[PDB]
Formats: C-alpha cells, structure tokens, sequence
C-alpha cells in the first residue's frame, strides 16, 4: 500500500485540485490586473 | 431572597422619604444623586447577595 | 445626560476600578484638591493639571464610591477583609496538600465572601458574578436611560412619537433582555441542589429561545416554553412596528418629505434593534 | 466513529471565523468609511451624524457574526458528531467569510459616498440605497448560516 | 514625594505587621505563606520604623 | 506573501522529508509506488486534456500579442489589416497542432479489464500520453507566444515600411519551426503506445 | 464505505462557498460600481436612479448563490453518500467561482459605463446590454448548480 | 475498478467547465466593454456594432454550460475511474480553452473597437482577427464532446 | 479522548489571545502616534485630548490579556481534547478580532487626529467612530469569555 | 514515556530561544527606527539629546524582558521533562517575543514620529512618553502572560 | 532512546546556526556603516579613526557567535543525547538570531550616525550611547545561550 | 543503525556547500567591486593597483571555502558515522553561510571605498581598516569549521 492517510486516491485527487486551483488562481489574478481607462470617459 | 426584599423596603422607604425631603436649594440635584446612589448601592448589594444565596460552585484549595 | 452622569460615571467607574487601597488613594488625592480648591482655584493652570482640578469633584465620588464597591468585594490592595462571618467552613482534619472543598453553613452578610481568596475556582466564580454584575447593571443604566425618551416625548406632547418609538423599543428591550436579567436573578433565587433539578444555562437559553422555540432542554421555570413563545412575538411583532407605524401615521395626518421620514425610520429600526444586543455585551 | 475526538476542532474554529472575519471585515468598513467622514467634515462638521451610517451598517455585519458565533458555541461539546462540526465549520464560514465582502462593499462604497453627499444632497438616499445593497450580502450569509445551523443537531445520532 | 510614600510606608507595613502577628489567615493561612508569624512581624516593624524615620526627616523638609 | 508561501512549503517539506529520515522510515516517501499505483487514465487523460489547453492558451496568447498592435498600426496605415492576418494565422496553427494531437491520444484510450490494469503496457501508454500531452502543449504555447511577439513587430514594421514585412516574415517561420517540432515529438513519443487494455 | 464520516464536510464547503464566493462577486459589483455612481452624481444627480441597475445586477448574483446554498443546506445529512459531498461540492463551486466572475464583469462595466453614460445618454442602452451577457454568467452558473444538486441525492445507497 | 472517491473528478469537470469559461468570458466582456464605453462618449452610432465582442465572449461561457450539463448527466454514484478522469479531461479542455479565447476576445476587442473609430476599415480587421480568437473555444469544445462520448463505453 | 498533545492548543490558543491583539494595539498606537506627533507640533494645547485613540488601541490589549489569563488559568497536563479546541478557539477570537479593531483605531485616530485640529468639531465624531471600531474587540472578547465559559463544562 | 517523551525539551529550547530573538528583532527595530529620528534631529538642536533617548531605553526594557523570561525558561528545562511543560514554555516564549516584537514595531515607529517633531515644539516631550508607555505596556502584558505560563510549567507535573 | 542516532544534528546545525546569523547581523552592520564611513570622510577624513566606533561594535556580535559556536563544537558527541542536541539548537539560535537583530541596529545606527556626526561634533556620544543599546542585544543573547550550554550535559544519562 | 547508508550524502552536501555559498559571496564581493573599480580608475588609472585589495579580499574568503572543502572531501567515506556527516555539515555551512556574509559585506564597503578613495587618498587606511573587520567574518567561520572536522572522526564507532 502507499500510505494510509496519503492514499492513492486522495494524493491524486489533491493533484487534479491543486492543478485547477493553480489555474483559478492565475486566471483570477489576470482578472484582477483590469483596470478602466478613466481619461476616455471623462469630460476634462 | 426575603432578606433582600427586606432591604428592598427600608432602602425605598428611605428614598421616598428623601423625596419630599430634599433641601429646596438645589432639589433636581438632591433628590436625583442621593436617590440614584442608594438605587445603585441597593443594586450592586442584591446581586453580591444573591449570588451566594445559594451557589452551584464551592471554595476548593489546596493549600491550607 | 449631566444630572445622571453625576453618580452613574463614578460608579460605572467604581465597577471596573473596584479596590479598596487604590480607592482610598484616588479619594484621598482628590479630598486633597477639594479641601485646598481656594489656593489653586487663583492660579495657572496647565492642561492635564486644569483637566485633573476642573473635575476634583468627580474624582471625589470615584474614590468614595471604589471604597464602597472594594469593601463589596473583598479587594484591599488584593487582600481579604475576615470583617463578618464566613458562610463557608472548611474541614477541620485533612492531609496535608491535598484539595479539599468547604461546606456551606450560611450566606456572607455584606458583599462577596472572604473564603474565595485562596482557592482555585474562586475565580470562576468571581467571572460568573461580575459577568451577571455586568449584565444587570447594563440593563438597569439602560432602561433607566430609555424612560428619559418617554419624558421627552411626553413633555414634546408627541403621541405619534411614544407609540411609535418609546412603546415598540420597550416591548422589545424588555422582553428579550428584561427576560435575560429577570432569569439571573430567578436563577440566584432558585437553590437547583436540594431541588434535586438540573441548573439551566441562560445563553443556550437565549440562544434557543429563537433558534428552537418551545423545546426546553433544562426547565428553568413553570410554564416556561409557552411563555418564551408569547415573549418572542411580542418582540417579533416590533420589528415592523418600530419600522411602520410612525411614517404610515405620518403619511395619514397629510389626507413632508415620506422618503425622508422612512428611510429614516428604517435606519433607527435597525440601529436600536442591533445596539439592544451590542450594547448589553459592551 | 461517527463522534470522532478530533470533532469539536471544526466547531471551535467556526465559531471562532464567524466573529474573525466578520470583525475583519467589519474593520475595513469602519475604517475606509471612517476615513471619508473625518476628510470631509472638516469642511462640514455639520454632517457628523448624518455621514455615520456606513460605520453603523459596517457594525450591523459584526452584529451579524456575534449572534452566529454566540450559536454555535452553545451548540458545541464534548463527543460531539464530526457532521455537527463540520455543519458548524460551514456556518462559520458563511457568515465570516461573507461579511468579510460585504465589509467591503460598504467600506469602499462608503468612503465615496461621504465624499459625494457633500457635495450634493440628493447623493444621500443614493449612498444608503446601494449601502443597503452592499450590506444584504451579510444578511444572506446570516440567513445561510442560521438555516445550516438549525440543522447541526437535528436528528443526530 | 517620598513624605507621601513614607506615610503609606508608616501604615501599610504597620498594618501588616500586625496582621502577621496575630497570625491573620489571609497571610499565614497558606501553606505557601511564612510559617512564624512574628518572626515576620518583627521584620516588617522595623521597616515601618525605617519608613518613620524617612516621613521625620522628610517631614521638615 | 507568495514567497512567504513558497518558503512555508519548502519548510515544511524539509522538515517532513528529515522527520521520515531520520527516524529509519525515509524510503516510506516513495515516488515510484506512487506511479505504479495512481491510475493509468489519469496521466492519459490529463495529458489529452494539458495538450489540447495548453495548445490554447499559447494561441490565443499569441493572437492577442500580434491582434492589438495590429489593430494600433493600422490606425495611420489600414492596408496592412487584411494582409497581415497571416501573423494571426501563423501562432493560431498551433491550437489546430494540438487539436489533431489530442484526437489521435485520445484514440488510445479505452477501457481496461481491471485483472490487468497496472499492468506495463498500460501504465507506459499512461505515462506516454501524459508527457507526449505536456510536450506538446508547452511547445504549443511556446511558439504561439514567440509567434504572437514576432508578428507584433512584423504589425508594426509593416505600416512603417511595405517592404519590411517580407523581411520579418522570416522570423515568424523560424520561430513557427516550433510547434511543428513539437508536433512530430508528441508523435514520436505516443507512437508505440497501445491502447488500454 | 459509500456513505464515510468526512463526507457532508465536501457539503458543508459547497453549501458555504456559493454564498461565500457570490458575496465576493456582489461585493465586487456594488462596490466598483457604486464609486462610479457616487463619483458622477455629484455633477447630475437626476440620473441617481438609473445608475443603479449595476448594482442591482451584481445583487442578483448573491440571489444566485443564496437559492443554491438553501438547496445544498436542506440535502445535508449525517449518513450522506460522499458522492453527495462530491457533487453538492461541486454545485457551490458551479455557482460560486462563475458568479464571482459575473460579479468582477458587472463591477467592471458597470463602473466603466455610468462614468461615460453622463457625458454620452446614448451609451445607457448599451451598458444595460453589455451587463445583461454579464450577468448571465452566473445565470448559467445557477443552471450547472441546479442541474448537479437535482442529480446529487437521486439513486444513492 | 469503480472507486468512491471516482465521482470526484467528474464533478469537479463538471464545476471547472463552467468556472473557466466563465472566467474568461467575464474577462472578455468587461476588457471589451470598458472599450464599448470608452469609443461611444465622441461617437455613440457605433453603439450597437461594437457589441460583438461580447457576444462571442457569450457564445465561449455558451460552450462551456454545453459540456457542464453534458458531464452533468453521466454522473452516478458508481462509476469508474475512466468515466471520472475522462470527464474530468472534459471538464479541463473546454476550461483552459475557453478561458484562453476569453482572454484573447477581450484583449483583442477593445483594441478593435477603439481603432474602429478613428478607421472605418478595421472593423472588418477585428473581426476576422476575432474569429479566429473565438474557435480556440471551439477546439477545447471538440475534445470536450469526443471525451464525452467514451463516457460509459 | 484526553490526549497528551491536548494542551498544545490551549497554549497556542493563550500565546495567541496576547500576540494578537498586542499587534493590533501596536499598529494603533504606531499610527495614532504619527498622527498626534505631526498634529501637536502646532496645536500642543489639544495634545492630551488626541490621546484617546492610544487609549482605544491599549483597550484591545487589555482585552487579549484578560483571555490569555482565563485561557493560562484553565490549562493542565490531562486536560481534554475539547478543551484545547475550546481555549484555542477563544484564543484565536479575540486575538484576530482585536488585531482588526487595532487597524480599524489606527487608521480612524490617524486621520481623525489630522483633522481634528483643523475642525474642532471633528472631535465627537472621531470619538463616536472609535467606539465602533472598539466594540470590534469587545464582540472578540464576549465570544472569548463564553467559549472559555465552556472548556470544563462536561468534560471526561 | 509517554506525557514525558524524548522529544518535549525540543517545544522548551523553542520557547526560549523565541522569548529572546523576538524580543531582540522588536528592540533592534526600536532602537533603530527611533535613533535615526535622534541622530536627523540632533544636528540642529543638540542641547535635547540625552533627553531623546527614551525611545531607546523603553525599547531596550523590551529586551529585558525578554532575557527574563529566556531566563526562566532556561532554568526549568530538563531531558526527562513533561511535554505538558514544553508545550507551555513555547507558550510563553511565543507570548512574549511576539507581543515585545509589535510593542518594539510601536516603541519604533512613534519614537521616532515623536524625537522627529519634539526639537520643533518642546510641549510635544511630555506626550510622546505618555504614548510610548502605552507602546510599552504591550510588552509588559506579555511578560505578564509568560510569568503566568511559567509558574504551571512544573506544578502538578507528573 | 534517549540518546538517539540523529542527535547530533541539532548540535551540528546549532553550532553552525550561531555564527551564520551572527556574520550576517555583523555583515550588514560592518557594510552600512563603512558606506556611511567611505561618504561620510571625503569632505572630513580627520574623523576617519572616530567613526571606526560602528564597524567595531558590530564586530563584537561575530566574537558572540564565535564563543558559544565553540563551546557548541566542544560538546558535541556522537552518544549524546537529544536534550542535549535540543539546547545546543537553541542556544545557536539564541545567539545568532539576536545578534542578527543587534546587527541590523547598529548598522542603521551606524550610518546614521556617521553621516550626521560629521555635522554636530557631539553626535558622537549620543551615537555611542545608542549603540551600546544596539549591542546589548547581542549581549543578552550571548547571556541566553551561555545559560543554555551550561545545562545541555548537567544531568544528562 | 549508528552508520546509516544514508550518511554520507550529509558530507557530501557539506563538501558541496562550503564551496558553493562560499564562491556566490566571493563574487560578490568581486563584481560589487570591480564595477566600483571600473568605474574610478577611468579618470584616476594610478591607483588601479592600489583599489584592487577588495577584490583580493574577496578572493581570500574563496580559499577559505576551498580548504575546508578538501578537508571535508578527505574525509568522506562510504561507511562513516551519522554524527560525522553532520559534522561535515555543519562545517560546510558554517563555512559557506559567513563567507557569504563577509563577501556581501566586502562588496558592499569595497566600492564604496574605492569611489572615496579617488576623492581623499586619506580614506584608503579606513577602506582597509573596515575591510579587514568585513573579511574576518569569514575567517571566524573558517575556524569553526575546522574546530568541527577536527571533531569529526576523533571517538567515532561503528
């Protein structure tokens, strides 16, 4: 057996959500990176 | 309990009687700090009163 | 709020500040300034010297009140006062260091009890008074507080205004935490040992008189589930009353501004509904 | 094994995130909010109270995690059930980590409205309105977390 | 201010010198507390004699 | 507080690996137990599935690099917005790169009777998919964003110049060489793979 | 073995995590979007009560996740299957990290559009038009949520 | 061969599918909104061309909920291993793609749509240069709907 | 049930009920410091009434020490694991309650105490926003006391 | 055994070891950031220097407590010791070097918002003592908290 | 069991642990306050011999590491047991990360006040009466550790 | 049990590391001070030989890294004690972690010497005399290590 805490489901199912929380976390922080261009709705 | 009630009447009565009483110099400051002091004397007593009528926890030491 | 002020802030203060060796100090440095308030009143004073001198009579009651509450508990530079007679013996043959408890024979005649010093859940029961002490207090400065609205209101001759708010606030504050400090003193009087009863906790009391109405895990008294029934509704009921009756009664005295009456009758709903129980823990 | 040891672990620490980062929150709202009411009554010192509102609705969020965190405790004990820890985790989470946003949204929402209903009156009504929208955010959390809080002993064995 | 302290030097250690002569259970009472209680007494008096000499001498000042 | 984070983990991996060492149990940190006993359809599917991703977000990458400096150079110089689009062409390649790949993996993918399942075959067509999709999705990605950068300076030197842009061309075929290297290489390395069974 | 101990903790997650991360999201909407209002209606405060339809959107958001965190909270068990946790798990998480995302597009365009909505009337129409393709993000969201908590508990054992 | 723990990754396909290409269809439609508003305060007739961008940023999250629901509907209790990973390479194609041609689409489109108005001839650029960017959905949708059909095989 | 690793928490959880809130007191009186140090070099008069958002910050640390004493008062060698859950716990609320009261009176005293002496009126406001910011500590350590109330209740 | 184990002296040596490094980290910053304030300040008024070195001496009492409580935990450290007892020295090594590490961040920070603006007004001498009093008693407070911890270290032990 | 096999590398990292940290502490104030130095005497270099004060007290904080990674060397056994490892960590630790915290005061001190003392000619005491609190530091540390390695084989078996 | 199979890779870490840590702060030491060098001498080219001592300096501390290296790789054995690659080491790190420091502190002084020392050739004697203090650093670590390997294979068993 590998383990019988870190069995071979849970490690592998703490890979799949450590690969689509990596990608969450990337995609979140382009998103945060999105600023407005405040000068092309101003009157000035 | 009816040794606080007890109390309860002679620190009323007290008050009451201070009431009409009260100098008339200064009355709305007479009647307000003496009656509201013996109301919170009488408060603070009943509460370390009944706390120790009869209490669920006993004194435990060691050392003695 | 300055004629309450003048013995409810030295006592409140005496409530934290509770000792009588740093009561009789504060007292005796403030009867210091109030006996020779003739010499420094015709002199320069600096600002924390004018703040310390322009309040020599607050710092008077401060001290004269924290011996009162001091002599209550038994705190004298953190010491015991043997004044009266114990309501507590303790046994007369045991071991050496061994932990022993003491029996019961009375009740302590003024204040708290001087066979609480020495003892390891002396302080457990010391954080269950002064928690009960708090809570109490809180309430009676409260509802002390809340009747000087009716007055205005009544010296206003504002009907509109006592039904609207004086009324659903009363109803409401008192049938949750008037409840709340009626149970701390029911509980005291209550003896829950040679009653052979469970003794009630009060804040899963509270908690499950509006989570789980009806079911009563430790009766606390006769008649109580549907009692707490009645008390939640009343404070329910209030809830919209506080918020609807006085715009609605506005709006039907002009058959003004309702948006500015509304809105502001929501805001002080939710503002007196949130500091009734933010206030009672502060 | 169905009441593990490790059980009230869940239970203490959502009852401790309930008030954690509902105060957190509630933190950010009074303190980005309080900002704008002490820059702008310096010019208007006579709309000291009627500016207070979004401090008041940043302490209605903490009022929110006091009265979960106050639930969940006298739920707690001893052998209890790990699904009543975990239920009690949730509802910790969903009041805490739910009035942390709405702490936010009223802080930063907040702070530009005090700037703005200086300027012009008619701002105000517009300021409570989306502090109201901004503060039902930690209402739904409370409702969310009183409705899974009812059902942490419900029939459990 | 050592007048002051003096003072208090004066009536707290002669209280407590007395509390430990008649063998007060808030001070000998204790398993951890002193055993003889004018051998403590007798060490707690004479700083309330040495205080005394610092509130008459201070006392003229 | 990501280099918090990043030295957080490294701690606590040294501290576990010199834990499990020292007290005579290290070899119980065993990688190779762990790939003989994950499921083979993870390695194969993730790979099918990083492929055709990572193919994506390299094109996509690449088309918004030489789509917005295309769109700003032919403000001043329109002409070059219908001839130019071969920029776009070029890194958008290497989505269908990774498309075709990821169709041909997943033909090799079947069900597997459960008597032989971690057997060798099975487990080295995982493997094989998993690192022929890693392969081909990381060049994929590679060479869109080397695409996208060539043609943002072929956009731009295009509306400078008309005769500029034949000579920058280049570029993009040099560096579009790439993801058609790693189109043979993901096809190289699946080649002797079977299908699970 | 199909129906473990640890399985209503993945159901307590999701049933937190919808209200949570949809807060997140209405939070983000009324709060960008809000500086915009209580930015230009200092200069035409008449248009104050149309300007709020981003913070009304991003509001809905919360909805979205508040009906799924009532469904998810009244299918938590104690003797639940863990493919109930798995999928009440991923229904707060469908609802959660998709209205966060139309909460981070409400609050963008929202803020973009009633800043340029004073100077052009016009670009009204347009921004209601670009708030509703965000905010049917977490409409299709709600539609991936409803669609798994209809299949979670369905022929468990 | 059909674990309890198998349905996880079916699910969590199921979750991303609809996460990712939500994401990146919010990205797509916010970055290219902020230029709708942006071009349409000097010239506001080019209101209701320039709202392309986020439609095809709509069709993406489109073809997102297809594959959700489509994985969504071969969940069970008992499935396999291969069922679970292969909707989980579902879940993850359709994810990364559609969050990759968000991106694109809204990087792309405010660029468009603010060149658009200073020159008539690029929007016929931005849109062929869009369409492009708009299959990347389409080519993660493809494997997403072929690992679909060797769901229960 | 009652482990030997139990009283792990209940020392992290009295550690964290001090640590806590002495940073959040810290940051108050840092910020709070800045602000009557650059506004009392002109205005010295109203130096001793700025000194209130100190107060409120010190307030918070009170309020962790208090915990952290009814947390240190209840530990043992074979105390229960709920126990330890229990005085981290209420370690833990009132420690990262306080530390955002301290943020939230240092940055209100801060730019109260900046503003103040320009509008002398700004003065009860800034009192009346630091009793909001106060109270965040005050529900820290309400829910502290009735967790510590509850760590040796029914306890095997 | 097992409430005494091998490894129970490791959580005390941490534990004293904390009590002084934090300490000495929360000092060093307050001696640091609150003597450039005297060294910019003194180059102009000079007269107020051995005056401006309280923020120094309040942040180097931080230190002392510190060393008091390293001490202390030094000198109930024992191989066959209780892990009841290194679990609390941790305890009050972690209370008092991270709280005398934030009451240096502040005895830091306002000493020297305070030297820096007290060569300018002379009233402003008699209110940065006062404030950094209230900086200083966050380290006292867990002194306080670590003399508590200490004195349950070994009480009824077995 | 009391002495184990992997005893000694607590000693080992404790010995090297209290020079490491204590080079470092002395690196930086050796380098800031030879840049305050080498900037501070092109203008006056009679001060060159006076200002040597900082460079000098942050040398001493390596002589601390330099003690007591010597009386840790010379304890170190292989058959010793893991208090004895333990205390040694500790004792390397307590020197090094306290003389590293005395090496960051006094090189700000240092260069600030080298840079300002070529002003003010009386700056130079108040700079010396700064760094003895900066040096102090490392003193008490030295003090801890010396208390430790007085302990780690007193009562051992 | 006592010479683990694992033993020598400790050693062989601390033969490693007393070159590598040592060797990334000789060149820093170096580059920190020859851009110092290369940057004076274009207008004062007589002192180049004078400003060259940082530089050799730092190459000092990369011998002091090298002979610990060999005396830590002549000792270096298939079957040697646990406690002997802990040893090593320690002495690797010991070496290569102050050296580190003595090459960040030499290149932080040694350009700042040199770019003085074309103003005022009087503060070539205080370059050197702060120099010295910044390159013993790494000879303090030197004689900890070979205090260590001394140690290393004295009373070992097994």
């Amino acid at each position: 057996i590998l383990s019988s805490i870190w069995t071979e489901g849970l490690l592998m199912c703490l890979i799949v959500s450590a690969l689509l929380l990596f990608i969450l976390i990337v995609a979140l922080s382009w998103i945060s990176n999105l600023d407005i261009t405040y000068g092309a709705l101003e009157k000035s | 309990f009816y040794t606080v009630v007890g109390v309860f009447i002679v620190v009323s009565a007290m008050s009451v009687l201070f009431w009409i009483m009260a100098p008339k110099n200064n009355q709305a400051v007479w009647r307000s700090t003496v009656i509201l002091t013996l109301a919170m004397m009488f408060l603070m007593w009943a509460i370390t009163f009944l706390c120790q009528l009869h209490p669920l926890v006993a004194p435990r030491r060691s050392d003695l | 709020a300055g004629l309450a002020t003048v013995v409810t802030f030295p006592f409140m203060f005496a409530i934290m500040f509770g000792d009588m060796g740093h009561g009789f100090i504060l007292f005796l440095m403030a009867l210091f300034l109030v006996l020779n308030e003739r010499k420094f009143g015709a002199m320069h004073r600096d600002e924390i010297f004018d703040m310390a001198f322009t309040g020599r009579y607050v710092l008077l009651l401060m001290g004269a009140f924290s011996v009162y509450t001091g002599l209550l508990y038994n705190d004298i530079f953190s010491k015991s006062m043997t004044i009266f007679k114990s309501g507590w013996q303790w046994p007369s043959t045991f071991r050496k260091g061994e932990s022993i408890e003491a029996k019961k024979t009375g009740v302590y005649p003024f204040g708290l009890d001087f066979a609480w010093h020495g003892t390891d859940n002396g302080l457990l029961f010391s954080n269950s008074y002064k928690m009960k002490l708090s809570i109490l207090m809180g309430y009676a400065h409260m509802t002390y507080s809340f009747m000087f609205s009716y007055i205005n209101y009544r010296a206003k001759n504002s009907k509109v205004d006592i039904i609207g708010n004086f009324i659903p606030g009363l109803v409401f504050m008192q049938s949750i935490f008037g409840y709340l400090s009626w149970a701390i003193v029911y509980k005291w009087s209550k003896d829950w040992i040679k009653d052979d009863k469970p003794a009630p906790g009060l804040l899963n009391m509270l908690i499950n008189m509006f989570l789980a109405p009806g079911t009563i895990d430790d009766q606390l008294y006769s008649g109580q589930a549907k009692l707490q029934v009645v008390l939640l509704l009343a404070a329910l009921v209030c809830v919209p009353w506080l918020l609807l009756y006085k715009p609605l009664t506005l709006r039907r005295l002009n058959k003004f501004n309702f948006g500015d009456v509304m809105i502001h009758q929501v805001i002080h709903t939710i503002e007196f509904c949130l500091n009734c129980i933010s206030h009672t823990a502060s | 094994e169905l009441c593990p040891v490790y059980a009230p672990f869940f239970g203490a620490i959502g009852c401790a995130s309930a008030i954690i980062f509902t105060s957190l929150g509630a933190a950010y709202g009074t303190a980005k909010s309080g900002v704008g009411i002490c820059a702008t009554c310096v010019l208007r010192p006579d709309l000291l109270f009627k500016n207070i509102v979004p401090v008041i609705m940043a302490g209605i969020i903490a009022i929110y995690g006091l009265v979960v965190s106050v639930l969940v405790c006298y739920s707690l004990g001893q052998k209890q059930a790990l699904y009543t820890g975990f239920i009690q985790l949730g509802a910790g989470l969903s009041v805490g980590l739910s009035g942390l946003a709405a702490g936010f949204a009223i802080g930063i929402v907040g702070d530009a409205g005090v700037r703005g209903s200086s300027q012009q009156p008619r701002l105000f009504v517009g300021m409570i309105l989306i502090l109201i929208f901004a503060e039902v955010l930690g209402l739904y959390g409370l409702i969310v977390a009183l409705l899974l809080n009812s059902r942490a002993t419900q029939d459990v064995v | 201010c050592c007048t002051v302290l003096s003072a208090f030097g004066v009536v707290i250690l002669s209280v407590i010198a007395h509390l430990f002569n008649t063998n007060h259970e808030s001070f000998v009472g204790s398993i951890n507390d002193p055993e003889d209680g004018p051998a403590v007494a007798h060490t707690v008096y004479l700083a309330a004699l040495v205080y005394l000499v610092f509130f008459v001498f201070c006392g003229f000042q | 507080f990501s280099h918090f984070l990043y030295y957080l983990v490294l701690i606590v991996v040294i501290v576990y690996g010199l834990y499990k060492l020292f007290t005579g149990h290290g070899s119980d940190i065993n990688f190779g137990k762990f790939l003989l006993r994950t499921s083979p359809y993870m390695w194969a599917n993730l790979g099918i599935a990083l492929c055709v991703g990572l193919s994506v977000v390299g094109a996509a990458w690449g088309i918004f690099i030489t789509g917005s400096s295309m769109i700003g150079a032919g403000v001043r110089a329109p002409r070059i917005t219908t001839k130019n689009l071969i920029s776009i062409i070029f890194c958008e390649v290497v989505a269908i790169y990774g498309l075709i790949i990821a169709i041909v993996f997943s033909s090799k993918l079947t069900v597997a009777t459960a008597e032989n399942m971690y057997s060798k075959s099975n487990l080295y067509t995982g493997y094989s998919l998993f690192w022929a999709g890693i392969t081909v999705g990381a060049s994929n990605l590679i060479c869109g964003i080397a695409v996208g950068i060539t043609g943002a300076t072929a956009a731009i030197s295009d509306a400078a110049d008309s005769a500029l842009f034949v000579k920058i061309l280049v570029i993009e075929i040099f560096g579009s060489i790439l993801g058609l290297l790693g189109l043979i290489v993901g096809l190289l390395m699946a080649g002797k793979a079977s299908e699970f069974q």
